[PDB]
């Protein structure tokens, strides 16, 4: 994240941590994912389709910190890998890019619930906030572009959605943008999603309740004029989603 | 790797 402010797990309670392991024993850090349910994380595809086995993977729910624990986190593996059959990547972008993980605790079982870990709720199916609706992203990733390291600490900030016409113009993405995406940056382009916090959530408030509209997916640089963040939007994505929870 | 991805990876 560029800009915005260092956060804990409190003030985003859903948000999973996603780490490969490696041979040798090394864990390293892959992507965020928001939990929507005790057994299901949701992320994007990108960040598992170079290994797609589901072994590889760790996720940590309740955790504020990269590479330190947090008092009360939860470790689990990956029962489940769930990739969306008509992902692509172009030169550009990626497309239909959502993922579901089935998360089980080497004890067998699924998240418990705390001040540390909750669930987030879904959208309703084609309804999103209005353009210019100031929304939440969360994550990892790095706070500069040249940065090398990514922050120890988890953060977040606030961008606005942007109108799909806005978006599609060349000026800004072009054809790139589908309307299973939705665009959101800063007026100024003062703060942003990075590298490193794909996979995360786009949280806005629609009615009273906060909501997982998008999953951060892809954009030109970080925090970059006329090149905003996309996101897969969740909401044309339901029926994927609620097929493949139910098991 | 897309030119515009954000993954930790590329
Ligand atoms: N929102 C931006 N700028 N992004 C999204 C994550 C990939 C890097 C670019």
């Amino acid at each position: 994240i560029i800009g915005g402010e260092f956060t804990t797990i409190e003030n985003q309670p859903w948000f999973a941590a996603i780490y490969r392991r490696h041979r040798g024993g090394s864990v390293t850090y892959v992507c965020g994912g928001s939990l929507i349910s005790p057994c299901w994380v949701i992320s994007a595809t990108h960040c598992f389709i170079d290994y797609p086995k589901k072994e590889d993977y760790i996720v940590y729910l309740g955790r504020s910190r990269l590479n330190s624990n947090t008092q009360g986190e939860m470790k689990f593996e990956v029962e489940n890998l769930i990739l969306h059959k008509d992902y692509s990547a172009d030169t550009l972008a990626y497309h239909n890019d959502i993922a579901l993980l089935k998360i089980r605790s080497k004890e067998g079982r699924c998240a418990q619930p705390s001040r540390t870990i909750q669930t987030i709720a879904l959208p309703s199916m084609y309804n999103d906030p209005q353009f210019g609706t100031s929304c939440e992203i969360t994550g990892f990733g790095k706070e500069q572009s040249t940065d090398y390291l990514y922050p120890e600490q988890l953060k977040m900030t606030v961008v606005k959605l942007i109108s799909h016409r806005e978006c599609q113009q060349p000026h800004y993405y072009g054809s790139e943008v589908t309307t299973k995406m939705l665009c959101a940056a800063d007026p100024q382009w003062k703060t942003d999603s990075c590298q490193g916090d794909s996979g995360g959530p786009l949280v806005c408030s629609l009615q009273g309740r906060m909501t997982l509209t998008g999953i951060v997916s892809w954009g030109r640089g970080c925090a970059l004029k006329d090149k905003p963040g996309v996101y897969t939007r969740v909401s044309h994505f339901l029926p994927w989603i609620r097929s493949h929870t139910k098991e | 790797c897309p030119a515009y991805s954000a993954y930790l990876d590329c």
